[PDB]
């Protein structure tokens, strides 16, 4: 679930 | 009568993050799939808003404590602000002239009847005009702006949040640093502040009527197949 949102959120 | 080391750093980074997560070239718009003038603007105008809400979540992760969040709080306050952020940030391409959004060139100029044309209506877009100019009105600073912004997004009253008190705290450090700058640094402010309050009580009424017609547009599969991976899981209703 919140597949984009999570990977986004990464750096 | 004067503004703290902290606070000035707190506006530097905000600043810094708006200018890095936002083209005033417009360059990007000429690899959305183009406009189109059946809603025949939709495509391109989901491009648009996918652009947008990664622009939006860059400029999350660089509002100092967004990042000491849970994820699961993060993803909370986007999903529920991510449209207000939206209609915050158009404002710098709105134009009081023509009442239009002016991204770069022609094809990039967007008015109500383009947005009528990606499935909305006049119940949203003549309060999100209004809006739009009453904060054009404002003439707000680069510094109030993105202050504005970072309070929206810091915002702990939206469904989902679990650490109410952490996130009122960052909002408001955020609240008395902009209070701060419109005293020293913006002339004629003495009522500012309360007027960009009020406008994000405006916000969460827009907020309410998009939901609305996103709900209705995001139900027809023929629609919702001209969205966006990243749209539908922004603005669509799983919980985590
Ligand atoms: C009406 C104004 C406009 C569209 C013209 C707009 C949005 C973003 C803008 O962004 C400026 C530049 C960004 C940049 O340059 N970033 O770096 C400028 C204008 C929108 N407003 C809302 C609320 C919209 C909702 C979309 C809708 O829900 C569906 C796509 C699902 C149908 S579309």
């Amino acid at each position: 679930k919140h597949k984009i949102l999570h990977r986004l959120l990464q750096d | 009568h004067m503004l703290s080391d902290e606070q000035m750093q707190i506006i530097n980074s905000l600043v810094e993050a708006h200018h890095k997560t936002y083209d005033d070239s417009y360059s990007d718009f000429v690899r959305f799939r183009p406009p189109v003038r059946r809603l025949s603007m939709l495509p391109h105008l989901a491009d648009l808003v996918s652009y947008s809400i990664q622009k939006v979540i860059g400029f999350a992760k660089m509002i100092p404590g967004f990042r000491d969040l849970t994820a699961e709080d993060q993803i909370a306050l986007l999903k529920s602000s991510a449209i207000e952020i939206i209609m915050l940030r158009s404002n710098q391409s709105f134009s009081l002239e023509d009442m239009s959004w002016s991204c770069g060139g022609p094809d990039f100029k967007y008015c109500i009847n383009d947005v009528t044309k990606a499935g909305h209506t006049l119940e949203l877009l003549e309060p999100l005009v209004k809006f739009q100019v009453g904060l054009k009105k404002l003439k707000l600073h680069e510094e109030e702006h993105v202050l504005l912004m970072a309070i929206c997004l810091l915002s702990p009253d939206r469904p989902g949040v679990q650490d109410h008190v952490r996130i009122e705290a960052l909002q408001d450090r955020l609240c008395d640093v902009l209070q701060a700058y419109i005293r020293i640094q913006h002339p004629g402010g003495r009522l500012l502040y309360a007027k960009m309050i009020q406008k994000l009580a405006d916000l969460r009424s827009l907020n309410e009527e998009h939901s609305k017609q996103y709900r209705s547009l995001s139900f027809q599969p023929e629609h919702s197949m001209q969205l966006t991976p990243l749209v539908l899981e922004v603005f669509g209703s799983e919980v985590s």
